[PDB]
């Protein structure tokens, strides 16, 4: 019984848990392209001011 | 140059929508730990690993 | 062996690129089925041809 | 009810908080109709003395 | 000299159109992070980089 339990979790455990180092770099992708729309977000909004002269 | 509308300004922000929509479902298996938290992450995968869960305990 | 020598022909068969077989026997210089040519210069003729070999058991 | 809380906090603020993001790109658009409209505003006033020569 | 035309300001107006056209889909790369965000930008390089995504998946 013992080591159907240990198969058992492992299979278990091999789709449910995550790989933490596998998601600190999708987080991490997605951390900064949230910082490149944000500054060309204020890009876009200058972008109108040039046509007021 | 038109200034009713800043159609770049629109894909600036739509792309930022949907980047913090990702950002969000990747926090949420950092701090669980678990791969799938909700329903629509793997549904099937959700079946089997409740199903595994039930024969460990 | 009748295991591992499956998967060396399952590598062979199933090695692609872009929808392409890589190791299969397509690239090589005896009896090629088609050319692999990297075309890296700006004018008409300015292209290598690169070989690969057969890889199956 | 810890469960409930949270996904009963996320519906509300699905409809109540303001995407700052897109609000900003409304407040920058009005900014700059207002500052057209003052400069073309003063244009017209300017308009009247042509024929007093 | 003419006052019905300007065409000194035709031309500045031509010119300054088709630049912030081209500032735009600068704004979209850099935004999105992705060279490629519509089709036409490079057709056989989303066809690419799609059948790409595939396998990845």
């Amino acid at each position: 019984l013992m080591n159907a339990y240990e198969n058992t979790q492992a299979s278990e455990s091999r789709i449910r848990d995550t790989d933490m180092a596998e998601q600190m770099t999708s987080f991490t992708r997605y951390q900064i392209l949230t910082q490149a729309a944000t500054s060309m977000l204020a890009q876009a909004n200058m972008k109108s001011q040039s046509v007021m002269r | 140059m038109i200034i009713n509308h800043n159609v770049s300004a629109i894909f600036a922000h739509r792309t930022l929508k949907s980047n913090d929509a990702n950002l969000s479902k990747d926090i949420e298996k950092l701090s669980s730990g678990m791969r799938i938290n909700k329903a629509g992450d793997d549904a099937s995968g959700l079946a089997v690993s409740e199903k595994m869960r039930t024969q460990i305990a | 062996v009748s295991q591992l020598v499956d998967e060396i022909d399952r590598i062979a068969s199933q090695a692609e690129f872009n929808k392409m077989k890589l190791l299969t026997g397509a690239f090589a210089r005896l009896n090629p089925t088609a050319s692999m040519w990297f075309h890296i210069g700006a004018n008409m003729h300015q292209r290598e041809r690169v070989y690969i070999e057969t890889m199956n058991t």
